[PDB]
């Protein structure tokens, strides 16, 4: 259901894509999962601990 | 020949919309594609000069964690909508724009008072929402150019005057690719597609030329290779009001500073000849005088005069 | 929002009480960054009363943790709403949902 | 704690505010020395602005 | 680790195999130019002391 | 004030030898010392006009994989050796040289006939070694012009080698960013390049040649 759903954006079915660097614009030798995930900020700041 | 290599031209623009453009440079020899490419997109994305909103002024409100009457944001919230306004000014280096609204309905960018120096590039831009009939909003909004990103936190103000963080890049993202030019009688020549997409605040072959004099300007450095005393201390010993005696004691030893008289000991100058305890004691008085002592150690001293 | 989630965000969301749910149906009278006055329905009434619920936000108060608790309104003038619908969502929700 | 992939195996990373606490007695023999202070509450002072 | 692993293993058939180089510099080179493979298997003239 | 940027001002140089040389420079924009780097070191790399070796052919071989006897190393070892030599040609883009020996000894890069328009950069590089008196070695070399790296392979009469042709005088070029601080401003760029040359020109006449082709390409958009 997951490669459908990616098929209907018109998206690699694998989850994986090119990236090239920004630094010197070569590209990565191996496709690299990128996508999109939840995070979250915890209450743990380093103004609180130096 | 070996030593002859085909300079680039611009050759077309494509403006796709307000916002989205597309430059072709043409022709490319072996490899300059991607070297010219990777250099250009860093330059545009990182230094590119742009305006921004930097303070704002609202007639009734004290600081950004409050409300207004008959209005549905949040002051934080029309600080955010502010945030992304896109202005392009013509004559200036900064500027102050008004807002006057009343009566229910949208208050958007084509409210603000006109200027003649000042264009608005989407005047559908939604600030904020009235509520109700019986309310009305006036604010005060300083623009000012820039380049980078300069939050408001790294640079008193009377209360109610809020800042904004500043974003004055223009340039929201860019894209290239090389492909094959078709030339007259050659098949090892390229050419290079600049797809640019920005607010609608800068012209995209302004800021091609601009990138590539950045460049130029920088490449010049390789082009041409190769390789506090306190004030008191300076001051001159007989601005001390030292006797006679001391003073006479002071100049056969050679001292005609405070700097000089201050590194010597209370030993040194009582082993001195002519010179008494009771001199001793006044010069120490006097020296207290200004909060100095003798004994203190200096580095690097006569002071380089 | 999560944009991936499991279906029990909206319980989370409403069973807290963080946000401001109606307790009766009608339409938006007042809406502000502050309060919200709903026109309660003829049929949900009672007798010899102004049909009229106000509900006050809860704008930038601290918490036991020193953060910040702030409501903000979902609803604009004039749109209908039903017994428990959400009004104003609370920290960490959005339209309704958890959104931590 | 953070890393440093660009460190020396002798060296570590320590911010400058940690560092002007921690060699406070230090900076002010080094203010004294070298006559940018002239007395103890001078290069307090100067140390209190972070000139 | 892994760096190290996956820049000293080799491909059967990868580009530039086959090519005799005059040291390590040539090979750098010639990788940093997209001229050969980081895995391709050539002859390379090396100097070592003990 | 928004067109303005900082330049260096500290430009150092460290000659470790007379073909190789460090080159540090600071402060920098944030950012630009990749970008600087990364130009200068493609270009560097891949187009920089020299002289090199492209062919061979040998008397007494025919192929590759063939037999010379009363020389030391073999074929292919020639060919190495014949491909690390460093010339200079300024009359035309194409010269033929002549290498004949007898005897034992090291046979090296003097012993090629003398020519008005070529020049040897290094005269003891060795070319190979004669074992037997009696052993005598004749050959034809094919000097041109052009730029970067050809692999041999690309280009695929009887008894005629092909040499890989490394037409640039760089053998090395690396570089790398690291951190510095006007007193102010303290996430700025410091750049440091390390390059090492084949002897035809020296390291820092490369990097200007490379920034001065650089400069070139830009002049129709520069102001």
């Amino acid at each position: 259901e997951i490669k459908e759903l990616l098929k209907l954006g018109d998206l690699p079915t694998s989850g994986q894509i090119r990236l090239y660097d920004g630094r010197t614009g070569e590209q990565f030798e191996r496709p690299v999962t990128v996508g999109y995930m939840y995070m979250l900020k915890l209450n743990h700041l380093v103004d609180d601990k130096m | 020949s070996v030593t002859e290599f085909l300079k680039p031209r611009l050759v077309d623009i494509e403006q796709v919309s307000s916002t989205h453009a597309k430059v072709t440079l043409e022709p490319l020899e072996r490899g300059f594609g991607h070297t010219l490419g990777n250099a250009l997109r860093r330059i545009l994305l990182s230094s590119m000069p742009g305006c921004a909103v930097t303070e704002v002024e609202i007639d009734g409100v004290l600081h950004e964690y409050s409300t207004k009457e008959g209005v549905q944001e949040d002051i934080l919230e029309i600080l955010l909508n502010l945030k992304g306004l896109a202005v392009r000014v013509q004559g200036k280096d900064e500027v102050i724009l008004t807002l006057n609204k009343s009566g229910i309905g949208p208050v958007t960018a084509a409210d603000i008072t006109h200027d003649g120096d000042v264009e608005i590039v989407k005047p559908q831009h939604v600030i904020c929402h009235l509520t109700d009939e019986n309310a009305s909003i006036s604010m005060r909004i300083k623009v000012q150019r820039g380049r980078g990103y300069v939050p408001a936190s790294t640079r008193e103000r009377p209360i109610g005057r809020l800042l904004v963080d500043a974003c004055y890049s223009p340039v929201e993202r860019i894209a290239y690719n090389v492909e094959a030019a078709r030339v007259e009688q050659r098949t090892d020549l390229d050419k290079l597609v600049i797809e640019m997409e920005t607010n609608g605040t800068i012209d995209p072959e302004e800021a091609i030329r601009r990138a590539a004099t950045i460049l130029a300007e920088q490449l010049e450095a390789f082009v041409d290779l190769r390789d506090e005393f306190d004030p008191i201390l300076l001051r001159p010993v007989d601005d001390l009001e030292l006797t006679v005696r001391s003073a006479n004691c002071l100049k056969a030893e050679a001292i005609h500073y405070i700097g000089d008289l201050v590194q010597r000991t209370e030993v040194e100058l009582l082993k001195t000849p002519n010179l008494g305890k009771k001199s001793l004691t006044e010069i120490k008085d006097v020296l207290a005088s200004r909060g100095l002592s003798l004994g203190m150690r200096l580095e690097n001293w006569p002071p380089a005069s | 929002k999560p944009l991936v989630g499991t279906g029990m965000e909206r319980a989370v969301a409403v069973d807290s009480g963080v946000t401001a749910v109606a307790k009766r149906g009608g339409v938006v009278q007042y809406v502000d960054a502050s309060r919200i006055v709903i026109k309660v329905n003829e049929d949900e009434m009672y007798p010899g009363e102004a049909g009229i619920d106000i509900y006050n936000l809860t704008k930038y108060t601290r918490s036991n943790q020193n953060t910040c608790i702030n409501q903000m309104p979902c609803v604009s003038l004039g749109e209908p709403v039903e017994r428990g619908d959400v009004l104003a969502d609370g920290p960490s929700t959005d339209l309704g949902e958890l959104a931590l | 704690i953070t890393v440093g992939p660009y460190l020396r195996l002798h060296q570590c990373g320590l911010p400058k505010k940690m560092a002007l606490e921690l060699f406070k007695p230090f900076i002010y023999g080094k203010l004294e020395l070298r006559g940018l202070a002239t007395t103890i509450k001078a290069a307090k002072k100067m140390v209190e602005r972070e000139e | 680790v892994l760096g190290l692993y996956y820049m000293t293993r080799d491909c059967v058939n990868a580009k530039g195999e086959g090519m005799v180089l005059t040291g390590p510099k040539e090979a750098e080179r010639l990788y940093r130019s997209g001229l050969a493979s980081l895995h391709a298997r050539v002859k390379v003239r090396i100097t070592e002391y003990e």
